[PDB]
């Protein structure tokens, strides 16, 4: 008669590491590192993302013709650009403080796109148009949807003078541009005066812009440039526009809501009907592990990203048959 | 003294193997297995609770004249990534050493429990087994496993057989 | 609220799927697991439950029936 | 006869945590986390702080009327703003590089406020004044104490031309402003010429400013703006001011000393006679523990801030009666 | 083997309880208590010295067109806060485990000290107590407590009584 | 200099207040505590002294009289 | 029980000292020394491998109107330096404790190995030495050192001399 | 007959620390902290550094006379400034975005210095020269080697009009400057017109500069200023220069290669023939230890820098004879 | 490639210099050291070899002949 003391063993091949020992075989282990994902874009907590299929933030917010379908979107959980998001500013120019605009838009989570200045009635003494070859759409010259290019009407460009009073409960994002022709003849043809100015002011904004006329290397076939500007109106503020010329007036503006957890990611993946609480550019994550090695950039409630390839902790005995 | 585990003990982490004239088999030590499971779950909860949820961490864009700021942002990202990879791997190593020492200590404590129960009524074998000098029926085995071994009840027979041996 | 409801649903799923577990009582910040046996299947289920409870604010205590 | 081996126990209820175990009761423990404070502002190492009771950094440095009492201060250990520090720039405008000025002032620890340009003799051919409704004080129009608003005298605004040679052993902080009227009539009334300039130069500074006249939304009842500028003179440098108009000339300047440990904090607490080596916005800290969970922002030699709620380390045995 | 501490031993951390025909009471083991206190103070000095004094850390202001820089500053602050909270709590857990193991090891070493002093002159009880076979007066108790127990002096009486028992 | 003087004042205060401590010698980077008993009061005082010495650059060594 | 090392054992970390009628000297326990060296090398590789190579880290320049950015850069540098100094020193302390416990455990395990080999054929001395009751020649010493001690071969003589003593 | 169990001891005096114990003596230990260095500058992986002996980045890239010898360098492993690198911009002025240029140059690792605009033929209707006392060299007035100061020729300064098409496979760094005279008489003497402009454009660059004439404190004897500008041409881009005056035209430009591991360090040490894989301002490091306490700033594959003074890990037993 | 060649050269140097080492086989991510004795000289050499292998991606295993 005898009684022995021992411990469990099984056919497991899980291996773990210690400081003294490596490749220790254990009966059971928990992998603290998540390395699998759906490989798809998913609805983050039930709300679909904003898919900028062909255009980047600049093209979407300025509303170039090649992603006109985005003008019907109102809300999202995150913004998705693709590696081939080429259609930005269809007309060449410097989008001033563009990265700051991206930072601001990363937290919006909803907007109302409303006509800030009516095309028909806001500019009765100016020509409303602006079709340009650089923004050609469907074989015809076109122009941004959210901007209005004002030019001389009936041989003159009278002093532009307009303002908007923010009657929303939300911040209003106003975007406009200043045209910088390539040569003085363009200036005279479009605005009928060589030295024009654009002035934009609000309670916390004060800028004056002057066109700079010079021959330039052609970008998208244009020797001119349009510099794109923007500002946010506080819920009760007023914005005033004055221009002697060279103004590409605001047409639509965005009344911005604000939220938490939104962001911008460059992703190659496809959209699908699945839901998720965590999203990465490669795909959604569907586990409660503490660490992951899928992608540094995550949206939602996600595991901490580490360079490790395996993080197994012991939850069992040494396996020594 | 215990060299290798048992592949036959399909229930419990630590336990007993026994044989007598009535039968043989394996049985788990419920108290020690329960304490070990609770300790392991405490380790897991410490590992996961002390890690905060990672919230939205999308990157930033910088223009051609903000290279210093871009490099500072990348420096922050790389430094935090290095620190957290180091923390994760070091934590895994430390908790693995702690857990393996914990299991070894549990097995040793169970062995000492049996030894203290049996005193000198059984011959201690340096392989993790005790040989009873007296015959130990199923009731005796159950008493030993539950830590209620009646030492004086078997003292006379154990001493007689030990002296005979 | 929502975390506790999700844990309750998961605990019901586990109690249905794992025959070696008697019950799983989610209550007042802790999940009380009353296991009948400790086998590989039960240990895997319990560790999955522990990982699930974590980041939901619930500790897991295991009782062996 | 018997001798037993054992250990100490008592009626302690201190509890600590380990990786394996939680709520372990111990005979004695040391709490490494500081969570108590005086709830007052204290003299940091014997020197009282600078209490900007009603005004923020901008109002104090520009010296608006509503915190005129601060003009008698010369030294401090730290600067205290309050959550209701509303009285900044009493006249609306953009304080250029204002955040950089805050960063510079956070390390000053002492200044001498001296009259850089005498009001009576420095501007004999210009009108010295500038009372404006926006900076109304005690029922009367007033203006900043550290700035001097120059306007036309006897029907003209001759070319302004002045300079200061830094004869201190310390950096001199010079502040000035440029006036941006709302309409051309204000420009003609104040400065008698539509196109004026302000030019400020030193060995390591070179700026030219031009007024920008445009109708603006009213802030504090003013449709005009004053942009506020500043620069530091190196101990041996010279600063030269030229202006055809629109200059709001410097009147007082600060010869800045530099120190270590100073900072700016927004605090609601009251000042008291106590001393301290550590200060937080909520109150002073009076312990030598390594960690604290009182406030992220601290001044002096303070414990490391952590989110933890309890950090107890064992300095005794398990308490198991 | 020692289950629970003594509420009566008001002096010292580890010590002895004894009783004989002359008296009874508690007494601290000065050497082991001193070493334990020195170790605990070393742990405290390691915890506090390795933490640097936090100097002035007032925040920065950013305007409406410096949102990226503001978010980078907040990111640095939050990352350092997370790392230091993790370090503080992990350090507390590690040092608590180390200290409790240290105290348990000290008690075990004291028990082994007494056992080595007594050899086979006393019956070892599996609860942390030794029963002398020979009568042990106050001088004997003091010798045992100080690690100067004269084993051969009591060998004859201890063997006689052990054989009698 | 100043740190050592402050520690000397604190040590004098402790030696006056805690009757179970024989002396507290601050010198050459270490504080030597000569305790007569180790009770709850004395342990609390010694741990407070250790926390005080830290960040003042002084180690604490305890001798039991 | 082992107080201090041997200055004469010039070969091996742990080993044996022995003396009989044929000779005396020191000898290393090759298996335990080999395992200890492998463990120490594993510790060293863990310490060094888990540290990444530090690549070019030249500083940045900022003008007089970028003081906030300069202070943020210096804050990042100082925070990372503090975190890494803390990590380095804490890691050194932890691995030193682990290594010293590892060596002590190895010595204890070797002692237990010898004790299990010898059973009751030798008198256990509480200083790390075993005195054979039977005469142990060089072959016996080699058998004990290699863990192949033939216990029954010496049982009769050991029992005879132990009873005589 | 007896057999004893024990462990090794020797005459070592190495000491280590634990949490419980300090000054533990051990038979052997490994010092994980590197604290010794060659004390010299070395060839990093076989390539010598760029030694700016007397001048800083500004003087080297602009090519002031006092470090003319650097114009023969083409490649390096890292750039070394010295604590006495005084000869920067020999003519006073604001080097615009200079720190960004340092950041860009820190990663170049090689350049070709080529004559972007021929001095003899590119400016046939302007005076090519620019010797100034501020950049005096060898007792004579001189000027930068990489810049060409254009002034009026035969009584006029015709409209400047030139461009360069990037035919390299590499980015071309173009540097120029705009002259800001001290008084109008200098403007008339040099450029024959009071109001001149400089315009520089490319596919991704558009700036216009205007001279600002004002009396200034003398720096190096000059009351004028030259602001220095720069831009990078993408491998296929074109850069166009137009100027009515005040242009200090580009003369030499750098076709930049790019690499990894390069950097800029301020060092006092001397160059030597030794090789190294790690370099610090104090000297080269020649060990494979994980940590070092030599200098925060390192180039190459170097140990992690820590403030520790000793990091010894146990690789042996307690030494207790 | 280059790392393995450098380690091979260093191992040849060590095997030549340290007479207590039988051989040093650098191969397939690990260096196998076959030592004849473990003395202070040999331990120092082996620890130097371990530090050298680290950051070159090679583990060190020691066999006692
Ligand atoms: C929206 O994005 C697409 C893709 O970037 C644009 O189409 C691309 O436009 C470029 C520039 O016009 C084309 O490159 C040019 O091709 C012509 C020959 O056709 C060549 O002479 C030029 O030197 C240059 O290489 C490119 O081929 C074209 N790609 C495709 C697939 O159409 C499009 O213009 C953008 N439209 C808007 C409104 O943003
Ligand atoms: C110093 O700070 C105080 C507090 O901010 C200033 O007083 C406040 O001034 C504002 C603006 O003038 C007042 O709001 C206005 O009230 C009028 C009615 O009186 C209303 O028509 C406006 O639309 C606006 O709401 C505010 O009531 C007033 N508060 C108090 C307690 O007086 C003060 O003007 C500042 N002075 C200086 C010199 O900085
Ligand atoms: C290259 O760098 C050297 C060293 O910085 C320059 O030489 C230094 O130039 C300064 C300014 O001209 C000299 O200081 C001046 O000295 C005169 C008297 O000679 C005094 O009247 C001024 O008030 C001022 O103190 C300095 O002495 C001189 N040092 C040496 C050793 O020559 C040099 O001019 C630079 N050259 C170029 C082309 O960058
Ligand atoms: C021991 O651990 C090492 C490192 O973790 C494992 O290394 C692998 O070994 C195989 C066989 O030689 C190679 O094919 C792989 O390329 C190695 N991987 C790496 C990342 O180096 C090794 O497999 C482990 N051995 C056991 C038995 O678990
Ligand atoms: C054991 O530790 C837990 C967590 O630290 C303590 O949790 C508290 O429990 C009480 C009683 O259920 C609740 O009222 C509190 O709200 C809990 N606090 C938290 C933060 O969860 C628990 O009190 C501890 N128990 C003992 C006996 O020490
Ligand atoms: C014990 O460790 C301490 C701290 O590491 C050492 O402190 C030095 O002590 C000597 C002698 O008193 C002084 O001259 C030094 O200035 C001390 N150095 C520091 C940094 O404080 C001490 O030397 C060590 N003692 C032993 C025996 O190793
Ligand atoms: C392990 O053993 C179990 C029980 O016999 C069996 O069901 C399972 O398939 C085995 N797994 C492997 C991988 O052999
Ligand atoms: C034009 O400006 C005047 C004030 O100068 C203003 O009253 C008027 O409303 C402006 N016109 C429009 C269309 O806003
Ligand atoms: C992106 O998706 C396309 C389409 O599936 C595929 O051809 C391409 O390889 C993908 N690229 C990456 C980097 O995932
Ligand atoms: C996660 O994966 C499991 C297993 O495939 C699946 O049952 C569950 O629905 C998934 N959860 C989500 C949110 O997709
Ligand atoms: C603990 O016991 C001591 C000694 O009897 C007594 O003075 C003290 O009041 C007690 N404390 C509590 C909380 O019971
Ligand atoms: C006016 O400028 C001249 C030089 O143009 C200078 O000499 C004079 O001192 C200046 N006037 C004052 C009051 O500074
Ligand atoms: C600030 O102090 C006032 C006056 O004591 C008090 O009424 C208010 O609640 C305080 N607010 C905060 C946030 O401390
Ligand atoms: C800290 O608090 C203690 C206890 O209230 C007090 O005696 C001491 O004076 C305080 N120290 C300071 C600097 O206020
Ligand atoms: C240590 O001992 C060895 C062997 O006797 C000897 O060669 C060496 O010189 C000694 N070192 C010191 C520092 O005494
Ligand atoms: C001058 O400009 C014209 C276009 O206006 C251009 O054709 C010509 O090449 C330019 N001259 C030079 C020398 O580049
Ligand atoms: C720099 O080198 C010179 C020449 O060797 C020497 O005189 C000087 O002390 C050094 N300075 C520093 C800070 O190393
Ligand atoms: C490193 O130092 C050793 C010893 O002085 C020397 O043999 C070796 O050549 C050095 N290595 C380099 C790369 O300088």
């Amino acid at each position: 008669d005898t009684i022995c003391i021992g411990y469990h063993a099984n056919n497991s091949t899980d291996t773990v590491d210690t400081v003294l020992e490596k490749n220790v075989t254990v009966t059971h282990s928990v992998n603290l590192l998540e390395d699998s994902h759906n490989g798809k874009l998913c609805r983050l907590k039930g709300i679909a993302p904003l898919q900028l299929g062909k255009c980047n933030i600049a093209g979407w917010i300025l509303g170039n013709p090649e992603c006109e379908s985005l003008l019907s979107e109102r809300s999202w959980s995150y913004i998705v650009e693709t590696p081939n998001s080429e259609n930005g500013t269809c007309f060449p120019g410097d989008f001033i403080d563009y990265e700051e605009l991206r930072e601001q838009l990363s937290s919006v989570s909803s907007f109302e796109r409303f006509e800030i200045f009516s095309k028909e009635s806001s500019w009765p003494k100016h020509t409303t148009g602006g079709v340009t070859a650089a923004c050609s759409h469907a074989g015809k010259s076109s122009f941004y949807r959210n901007l209005l290019w004002l030019t001389e009407k009936d041989g003159s460009y009278p002093n532009l003078n307009n303002s908007y009073v923010n009657k929303k409960g939300k911040e209003v994002l106003v975007l406009w541009g200043v045209h910088h022709p390539s040569n003085i003849k363009d200036q005279q043809t479009l605005y009928q005066k060589e030295n024009a100015y654009v002035s934009v002011v609000s309670s916390n904004y004060n800028r004056r812009f002057t066109p700079e006329i010079a021959e330039r290397p052609k970008v998208r076939g244009q020797a001119g440039r349009i510099n794109y500007y923007w500002t946010l109106l506080k819920p009760g503020d007023t914005i005033m526009f004055e221009a002697n010329g060279n103004l590409i007036a605001p047409w639509y503006a965005f009344a911005l809501s604000r939220g938490f957890g939104s962001g911008i990611i460059t992703s190659n993946a496809s959209m699908h009907e699945c839901d998720t609480k965590c999203q990465t550019p490669q795909g959604a994550i569907n586990s409660s592990l503490p660490f992951q090695n899928i992608h540094p950039i995550t949206i939602g409630e996600c595991p901490k990203y580490v360079r490790s390839t395996k993080l197994r902790m012991v939850t069992g005995l040494r396996n020594i048959p | 003294f215990i060299e290798g585990g048992w592949t036959g003990m399909i229930d419990g982490w630590y336990g007993y193997h026994w044989q007598n004239e009535q039968g043989s088999g394996y049985a788990a030590d419920q108290k020690s297995t329960q304490n070990a499971i609770n300790g392991i779950t405490n380790i897991v909860n410490s590992v996961i609770e002390k890690m905060n949820t990672q919230f939205t961490a999308v990157g930033k864009e910088f223009n051609n004249l903000e290279k210093r700021m871009e490099n500072l942002n990348k420096k922050v990202d790389d430094g935090f990534l290095d620190i957290w990879t180091y923390n994760a791997e070091l934590l895994v190593l430390l908790i693995n050493e702690r857990t393996l020492d914990f299991h070894d200590s549990n097995v040793k404590n169970l062995y000492e429990k049996v030894k203290n129960q049996l005193r000198n009524n059984a011959k201690e074998i340096g392989n993790g087994c005790f040989e009873f000098y007296h015959k130990c029926n199923n009731e005796c085995m159950e008493s030993v496993k539950n830590g209620t071994y009646d030492y004086p009840k078997y003292s006379e027979e154990s001493k007689l057989n030990r002296e005979k041996i | 609220m929502e975390k506790e409801k999700e844990l309750k649903e998961y605990a019901e799923k586990i109690k249905k799927e794992i025959g070696d577990i008697e019950s799983v009582e989610v209550k007042d910040g802790k999940i009380l697991v009353k296991a009948k046996k400790i086998t590989d299947k039960t240990v895997d289920a319990i560790m999955k439950l522990t990982v699930k409870a974590a980041r939901l604010g619930f500790k897991v205590e295991v009782e062996l029936v």
